[PDB]
């Protein structure tokens, strides 16, 4: 289903515990490695549910894998530890996934950009793609993300990877351009409800989808202290995040601050039904 | 000193001031319990208000008593009330309810 | 289906218009504000006048639990019934501080339409306005709450 | 008026200061470098305080301190656990003798700091058996200032954010009636428990007479965070509501001078806009009251 | 020559009010209670003045002149 691969320390474990598991970028430094394959069985928009193969990172299991084991194993997610002395290795490991997996979507993920000073990230990101880009050819066109615990690009990164196996894309942004139209929108925003991935856009900040996924994925494990869940945010009159249905979030932005609650709520109410 | 009698005083009296400040934010506050048995809200006529405001007539039947005729009278009121129904009416800028 | 805010403040603003009559020396001020609000909660769903927003809304939770104190009893004067188009509904009038107050219930809705206006503006007289603002509310005859 | 914010040399002043004044992600204060001649961060919100991190070298009573400490409100010193505290109390009975000989007035806080990292056990072990200690050394010294304020403060935590609270709090001197004012604003609304924060410090000016369960403290400046965090993002007064599904809501207001009301409220069963329609009627009321006492 | 008018519905609240018909609203008291003809109009003097009467569709209106 989805394979979670890469050598040992890259957290692989760690992103699982954090965007599936709501494990906080700080507690998830209490993990065990990884014994061989973990399997995580999570649903995401109801109608699709997910069996996570977070794999081990030592070499032991990892040689193994490419034996005993590779018809069983064969979308493949395959991180990388920045600072790994043994670069090269993880370039060939990933190599040596690559051809079994001709026996049968690719991700690249670097891992702890947050250890790297931020001048050489842009140019160290750079360098490694033009690798592993002409290795992946041997598919043509390789994806991957800067990816760190302690920013909010870890979600943009599974956001981008988890619509790529949505099918609804060409319902829902029907279905939600639908919704920009009758509230008079600056732009609506599709989240699922759990996990806090970025669903769908409507229509001058970049990193706004990333960023929300992480302030409300905090809210929300704030909550907690309350003891109950989310539901409604209503800022300023201009913001409005509201649960909707049983398996999405919206994120809807006014254009005026001063048509009344009850008309906004009454209006995400009616369409809440349609999805 | 004198000077420290007079700063005490009004330290005392600029004291007493917030308290009254207070006391005043105190008095204006509302309860949810007022709303709901408050008798701000009641029904009124015109008559009533008019009667707050604080045997009588006499009829005659004599034909020679209306100083305007039978006809002048229905005439202004159809006039007046026709009036105010045409002016009573108001349009819809577009349909209240939209598709979706 | 769902509501559309632009046209509902139009109505609303249009509603805000006095009478100049010149059958005789008639004249009223303006309308001084006007809602349609939730009959279940009291919460306005669209305003119009001629901080308050907050002062009507408040106006409008006062107003609404008189009229559902009123409208659930056993049993005669300052409520017209009025039918239109066989849809059947209540026009209540109410005196409120200074004001004189005007609600009626959008027949089938979860909606009352009210009107607020000056003491100087005679309760007959907005009871006509809103009965006539009221048959042109067709859109939303029945709507209730999501 | 100012605040004295002393210690034994690396025991975290700057760190505390850099914290909660300037949001600082704490490992970065790991980094910091000893300041060794004093810094003071100014701090304005309801009373314009000024924090002044004196570097620290035993008590060593200058020729310019009897005036600086008779023109000190109160007096914050931290004591890193973890390291040998003794020292560190020898020293503070010797402060507090000049400043009490000076300014007999003045209050005295002591934050028994670098507490996260310790078990519950480990920490109430160490402040029993510190207090002890600490009153020992001044039973010596004369009689005994009845200044006993021990706040255990962890700057990875909200722990110096409810400390500094308590203690800038204890200075405001229209306070009594900020209490009482707003308690019977929590009164007449539906509100469990309500605090003005300063938006950016994240310390408390007032909260009410029920208790300050910091679970809830918690909630609040999480909230604070939360709603500048999703403002700041969207710009092309300042207030935010959330509900969550047992009906329970979170309310926030700006008010004057940076301050900002924060409050949870209880549905009780009723509807949402009337409790909110009811808030902000009293809530309005009270933004007039605290503005006609500035 | 009018001195004023008012005009009301049945239920004792006023439609409109001219001349001395807005000073005078509680006459409505009174005037509604009137006996009148067939046709459904009236008139009657009270106090130094004289009233007409004219009810149709459940609204009277009043007009006023002078003895
Ligand atoms: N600074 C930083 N540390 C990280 C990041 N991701 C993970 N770590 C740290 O590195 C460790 C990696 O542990 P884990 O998630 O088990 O990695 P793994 O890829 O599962 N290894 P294995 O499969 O061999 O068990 C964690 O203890 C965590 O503290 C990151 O983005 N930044
Ligand atoms: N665990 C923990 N470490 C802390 C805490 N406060 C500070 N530290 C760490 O301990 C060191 C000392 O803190 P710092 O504020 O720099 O000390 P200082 O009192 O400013 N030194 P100086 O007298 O030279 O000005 C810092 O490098 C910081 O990382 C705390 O509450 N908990
Ligand atoms: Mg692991
Ligand atoms: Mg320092």
């Amino acid at each position: 289903k989805l394979l979670l691969m890469g050598r040992s320390g890259s957290g692989k474990s760690s992103m699982r515990s954090i965007i599936f598991s709501n494990y906080s970028a700080f507690d998830t430094r209490r993990l065990g490695a990884t014994i061989d394959v973990e399997h995580s069985h999570l649903r995401f928009l109801g109608n699709m549910t997910l069996n996570l193969w977070d794999c081990g990172g030592q070499d032991v299991f990892m040689e193994n894998y490419f034996t005993k084991q590779k018809d069983h194993i064969f979308v493949l997610i395959h991180v990388f530890d920045v600072e790994s002395t043994e670069v090269l290795k993880d370039i060939e490991i990933f190599a040596k996934a690559l051809k079994q997996l001709r026996k049968y979507k690719i991700f690249v993920l670097l891992h702890k950009m947050d250890l790297v000073q931020l001048d050489k990230r842009e140019e160290l990101f750079q360098i490694m793609m033009k690798n592993l880009s002409e290795t992946s050819s041997e598919f043509p066109n390789l994806i991957g993300f800067p990816t760190s615990i302690w920013d909010e690009s870890l979600y943009k990164a599974w956001s981008q990877i988890v619509c790529s196996l949505i099918p609804n894309m060409s319902n829902h942004q029907s279905n939600l351009k639908k919704f920009k139209e009758i509230m008079n929108a600056l732009e609506i925003i599709l989240f699922e409800r759990t996990t806090f991935l970025v669903i769908c856009s409507s229509n001058l900040d970049p990193k706004r989808f990333e960023k929300i996924s992480n302030i409300m994925k905090n809210f929300k494990q704030s909550c907690t202290k309350l003891k109950s869940g989310f539901k409604t945010l209503i800022l300023n009159n201009n913001i409005y995040v509201s649960e909707l249905s049983s398996n999405m979030v919206c994120f809807i932005v006014l254009k005026d601050m001063n048509i009344p609650q009850e008309l906004v709520l009454e209006n995400i109410k009616k369409a809440k039904e349609f999805f | 000193r004198l000077k420290e009698h007079e700063h005490e005083q009004k330290l005392l009296a600029r004291e007493q001031e917030l308290r009254d400040i207070v006391a005043n934010t105190n008095d204006k506050l509302i309860d949810i319990s007022m709303i709901n048995n408050s008798g701000i809200v009641i029904q009124g006529t015109d008559l009533q208000e008019a009667l707050d405001k604080r045997n009588t007539f006499t009829l005659l039947t004599s034909p020679d008593s209306a100083k305007i005729s039978k006809e002048q009278l229905k005439k202004l009121h159809s006039n007046i009330l026709n009036e105010i129904f045409s002016q009573s009416q108001v349009n819809k800028p577009g349909p209240l309810t939209v598709p979706f | 289906v769902m509501l559309h805010s632009k046209n509902v403040k139009g109505f609303l603003e249009n509603t805000l218009k006095p009478y100049d009559l010149h059958s005789v020396d008639f004249k009223t001020s303006s309308l001084q504000s006007s809602m349609i609000i939730t009959a279940t909660n009291g919460g306005i769903l669209s305003y119009a006048t001629s901080n308050s927003v907050n002062n009507l809304k408040m106006m409008s939770l006062l107003i609404k639990d008189k009229w559902s104190e009123d409208e659930n009893d056993t049993e005669s004067n300052s409520c017209y019934p009025v039918e239109i188009d066989s849809f059947k509904t209540k026009i209540y009038t109410y005196e409120m501080e200074d004001l004189h107050t005007c609600v009626a219930q959008i027949p089938n809705s979860d909606l009352l339409l009210l009107f607020i206006a000056e003491g100087s503006f005679p309760y007959g007289l907005l009871v006509i306005k809103i009965e006539r603002a009221m048959r042109e509310l067709t859109d939303l005859f029945g709507y209730k709450l999501g | 008026a100012m605040v004295l914010l002393m210690g034994v040399r690396r025991c975290g002043k700057s760190s505390i200061c850099k914290v909660v004044f300037h949001n600082m992600q704490p490992l970065d204060t790991l980094y910091l470098e000893s300041t060794s001649n004093p810094s003071l961060e100014h701090f304005s919100t309801l009373i314009d305080l000024a924090v002044m991190e004196l570097p620290g070298q035993y008590f060593e009573p200058s020729y310019d301190s009897e005036r600086l400490f008779k023109s000190v409100g109160a007096l914050v010193y931290v004591i890193d656990s973890q390291d040998e505290y003794i020292n560190a109390i020898t020293n503070l009975a010797m402060i507090i003798e000049y400043a009490y000989k000076v300014n007999p007035s003045i209050n005295i806080e002591v934050l028994i700091h670098k507490v996260d990292g310790l078990s519950e056990d480990f920490k109430v072990d160490a402040q029993r058996d510190i207090m002890q200690r600490t009153g020992e050394e001044l039973l010596e010294l004369g009689l005994d200032g009845v200044q006993v304020s021990f706040y255990l403060t962890s700057i990875f935590d909200h722990s110096i954010y409810e400390a500094f609270s308590r203690i800038v709090q204890k200075l405001i001197p229209e306070l009594s009636f900020l209490e009482n004012m707003l308690d019977n604003l929590i009164q007449h609304s539906k509100i469990e428990k309500a605090f003005l924060f300063d938006v950016n410090s994240k310390i408390y000016v007032s909260t009410d007479s029920n208790p300050v369960d910091i679970q809830m403290y918690e909630v609040c400046s999480e909230f604070i965070d939360v709603t500048i965090d999703l403002f700041d993002l969207y710009k092309a007064e300042l207030q935010n509501v959330s509900q969550l599904a047992n009906g329970v809501i979170i309310y926030l207001r700006q008010m004057i001078r940076g301050l900002a009301l924060v409050a949870i409220i209880r549905p009780n069963g009723t509807d949402m806009e009337s409790c909110l329609t009811v808030a902000d009627y009293n809530i309005d009321i009270f933004k007039k009251g605290l503005e006609d006492i500035w | 020559d009018i001195k004023g008018t008012i005009a009301f519905d049945t239920h004792g609240n006023v439609i409109e009010s001219t001349g001395v018909g807005s000073q005078r609203i509680e006459d409505i008291g009174d005037l509604s209670k009137v006996t009148l003809d067939a046709e459904g109009f009236a008139q009657v003097q009270g106090d130094s003045l004289l009233v007409h009467l004219y009810k149709r569709n459940d609204i009277t209106l009043a007009v006023y002149t002078s003895a």
